[PDB]
């Protein structure tokens, strides 16, 4: 594709274009993921 | 300087005065949970 768009040359990005007028199951969701590690270690982080 | 059980231990002492005479104990200063392997220093 020599670095130009065309047939079978699609940019692997797509936009969202969020608007307040969409349906309930369409607005973006802010997501976080917390991962722990249950092993034998100095155990730096501990709860209250 | 000591390194045991995944902890680095540093004891320290200061005095204003070849090594002198007398007795003076060293008080604990810092403990650190680093957990590395130590073989040489500089
Ligand atoms: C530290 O290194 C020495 C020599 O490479 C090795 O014999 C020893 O098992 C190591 N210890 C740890 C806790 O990695």
């Amino acid at each position: 594709c020599n670095g130009v768009a065309g047939f079978n040359c699609y940019f692997p990005l797509r936009s969202y274009s969020f608007r307040p007028t969409y349906g309930v199951g369409h607005q973006p969701y802010r997501v976080v993921v917390l991962s722990f590690e249950l092993l034998h270690a100095p155990a730096t982080v501990c709860g209250p | 300087f000591k390194n045991i059980d995944g902890y680095f231990k540093i004891y320290s002492k200061h005095t204003p005065i070849d090594l002198p005479q007398g007795f003076s104990a060293l008080e604990p200063l810092v403990d650190l949970p680093i957990g590395i392997n130590i073989t040489r220093f500089q």
